[PDB]
């Protein structure tokens, strides 16, 4: 389905990569991003992009978090920077727009523990 | 002559069944013939063929002849000795719904991945006979048969069974289908279908829905539509002439969301009222895409002045719900049209008076269910002042 | 005024699009407003308004209006520009199948699992209309929309592609389904459909069918039932008036067991000849129950004499065939009865000549596809002599 | 889909049994038996079993295999007796009588090596 990379962690002001490709159906014409958990919260928004490039963001990632797509390989890529400490999370890759059941694909999680 | 079953010419797989012949009340020796394949059987103007266990070898037609002083008499009225069990049962669903109006028609379908040769449709009765009709093969695969049943009086209950056989073995069956019933509904008074819960729906809370009459109705069945079966609850009437029943339907899932309406009949009638109005259950947090909401001159605002209430997103959703907080009634659905980069909904509060005031949220949903909805927006509050 | 696109109204996703406007061959300036979204654009009595990459945003309905010496003139018809290549690509197929009489309507369906609101149907040619359905839920899940087609004259070719969309962009259409073609079968001269292996094709074999006419075709169809498309040779002409055409379906899988005709028509003609008589491609090897043959006297007999051939099996098989080894005719076909805990066909060779010895064997199958056969039953010798 | 046992090998005149466990549809209705293959040949026919609990065997191995059915579990069990060498083989446990494609259910296999 869905394979992650990137993960790790960082201390602050640090820089990581999450990376995202895609298998087993069409992915090419949905928005694909990540959501990311929390130690007691729920899975928000973070970032996404979709076919005709255009770009999602969160607004507590808005000017410091960059989605890139490849629309070829199916897959994405999240270029975090200036890594706050607020920002240690369990990050999803997820499929979005599906407009049917189950609505979403996500992908089995990396962690991210910027401290 | 006459041949029968007592149990019946229906038999499951290793069952019990008695064949009993009737002769002229004068006969030396009865003697039985299957067709074809067995040339003898054998086991107060009656004779008992007993079977302990039966299995496909007794599956067919019988005869019988009773030998008189005169000779052999006539052959008997040839006996279906049916078996059923033998293979995986098929499924059995009304087409437009198991409600159908009293009088007028409806199609029942008999389904299987293996029944390619001949369906089989039996209606629970007295002397009912069953009714065969070929198979036909399915675009998507699979196999089905479509019989036409009506029109649907309101005298009896009406019940069904489907099976399957092929074409070497007529008298060997499936196992039956699970029983479908079908419910005749009339012109007497609607009940009233009531939640006791809120507009939309959390996944996991409990949702009870209440069916009530002020005619006095003995039984209730929920239905929802798109559904093969029912529920049903016989109604209390702690005061005479007002009954009522509750269905609690636990945990609320996404099974849970659709269109839901109620029918009551009395305790010795098989006609059912009139349906209820709908009633639509929505399930929150069904859909990760995001909705946002915002007031377009801002959230505090003075009365007489011109308010929209935005719903946007940048996903293409279909339509759009504004629920407001402490509110009972059901939200407000509107499409959805592209704007700016974005797909959004007006829900125009203009002029704006003091009622307005209080907590707004907006939903999205597809039109694939319109049931399922995303999670919440994060709520408004819409200050008035004079 | 008017208004138009030089590559067309229907523009894949990401490739340049022109919009020209024509005024009364006096204007100062040209104007265009999108419906809706987009209140101003721009960009000798023409204007061009170049789209160098085609976007949804650029989707929707045009409109032009020029400005004279005397003020705004009348707008201009409204224009269309359709984006597709948003959406991953619907199922296009014909009901009954794309060989259809010349002349007679027959059944296109649409469809995929998200087209829950409409789709379209294109048909190629210079100025077609697309024609629009409303989408149907089916019962085993996805959509579907069943479009009418006919009659279809042998004037030209028929070509058809489906799209679907949705309510809130109108315009903004999925990625083309696969085209599929139709064709027109006449009352012109059928032509010969040869197969050049045995009756019963082991799994691996190569394969070649042959068609052939007297008529002298230039093109050859050949189509095997319940598939999608069909194959296309040219006709082969060493001799004039005397053509043919090979077509090698190499090693043979279980996808090439089925029935088959094949069509021919003239070099400047859209109007194809009547079917051949249908060729049947059978697979042994298919299914693993297995099936015997026994000579009821023996397998030595004498000429004249009763010599019937048995083939049985402990499965319930549909159908036995007998195949002589040496024979180029197709196997002879008989139903399955029940017996003595057998399932059995009774191939009678009475009486014996002195032309049935040779070598025997038996298949089984299933109704469910009569073209995959089991394994062969171990060879029988019938022996004859005078 | 298809859980086999009792494998191994044995000396001539031994004995083994085999076991096939069924999950993942309904195989109450069908047959379930062994086929087995061979070094340099193909698969053949065992034994099997139908839920009438008639038993169908090979010529070559009638009066000396018995096979025995448990409707209960969906497991059939294949006592074999008086092992001759010529019964070195790879036994697969096969759902048959399907009626439709694929007309079979195989098992991975099972080793036995008689000798």
């Amino acid at each position: 389905q869905l394979q992650e990379s990137g993960g790790g962690l960082v201390q602050a002001g640090g820089s990581l990569r999450l990376s995202c490709a895609a298998s087993g159906s069409i992915f090419v014409y949905v928005p694909m991003g990540w959501y990311r958990q929390a130690p007691g919260k729920e899975r928000e928004f973070v970032a996404a992009i979709s076919l005709g490039s255009n770009t999602n963001y969160a607004d507590s990632v808005k000017g410091r978090f960059t989605i890139s797509r490849d629309n070829a390989k199916n897959t994405v890529y999240l270029q975090m920077n200036s890594l706050k400490p607020e920002d240690t999370a369990v990050y999803y890759c997820a499929v979005t727009g599906l407009r049917i059941y189950p609505f979403v694909y996500w992908g089995q999680g990396t962690q991210v523990t910027v401290s | 002559p006459t041949l029968w079953a007592e149990p019946g010419s229906v038999i499951s797989w290793g069952s019990p069944v008695t064949i009993w012949c009737q002769g002229s009340l004068e006969a030396q020796e009865y003697r039985l013939d299957k067709e074809g394949s067995p040339e003898p059987l054998d086991r107060k103007n009656k004779a008992r063929f007993s079977i302990p266990s039966m299995t496909e070898h007794h599956a067919g037609r019988y005869r019988c002849h009773y030998y008189s002083s005169a000779g052999w008499s006539e052959p008997s009225d040839p006996l279906e000795l049916v078996m059923t069990g033998f293979y995986n049962k098929p499924t059995l669903s009304a087409l437009p719904s198991p409600v159908v109006a009293s009088g007028g028609n409806m199609t029942l379908r008999c389904g299987s991945q293996k029944g390619y040769h001949h369906f089989v449709l039996m209606k629970e009765g007295e002397h009912q006979l069953p009714r065969t009709l070929d198979s036909q093969q399915l675009h998507s695969g699979g196999f089905q048969a479509l019989f036409p049943v009506g029109p649907v009086n309101p005298s009896h209950r009406w019940r069904f069974t489907c099976y399957y056989y092929y074409m070497n073995t007529p008298q060997v069956w499936s196992h039956p289908s699970d029983p479908l019933e079908i419910l005749p509904s009339g012109v007497s008074r609607k009940p009233s279908l009531l939640t006791l819960q809120g507009p939309v729906l959390a996944p996991g809370q409990s949702l009870t829905l209440q069916c009530g009459s002020d005619v006095g109705y003995d039984r209730f069945v929920l239905y929802k539509e798109g559904e093969r079966d029912f529920l049903q609850r016989p109604g209390q009437q702690p005061q005479a002439g007002l009954s009522q029943a509750n269905f609690t339907l636990g945990p609320v899932s996404r099974s849970h969301g659709g269109q839901y309406r109620c029918y009551g009949a009395h305790n010795l009638s098989s006609e059912w009222s009139a349906p209820s109005d709908p009633l639509n259950i929505l399930m929150a947090g069904q859909i990760y895409d995001t909705v946002s909401l915002s007031a377009q001159p801002g959230p505090t605002v003075a009365s007489g002045e011109n308010v929209t209430l935005l719903c946007q997103s940048w996903w293409q959703f279909d339509t759009f719900l504004l629920t407001k907080e402490g509110a009972a009634h059901p939200p407000l659905r509107l499409r959805s049209m592209y704007g700016a980069h974005k797909y959004q909904a007006e829900f125009p509060m203009s002029p704006v008076t003091s009622a307005h005031a209080g907590t707004y949220r907006c939903y999205g949903s597809y039109s694939s269910n319109p049931h399922l909805l995303s999670f919440p927006s994060e709520p408004l509050e819409l200050m008035v002042s004079g």
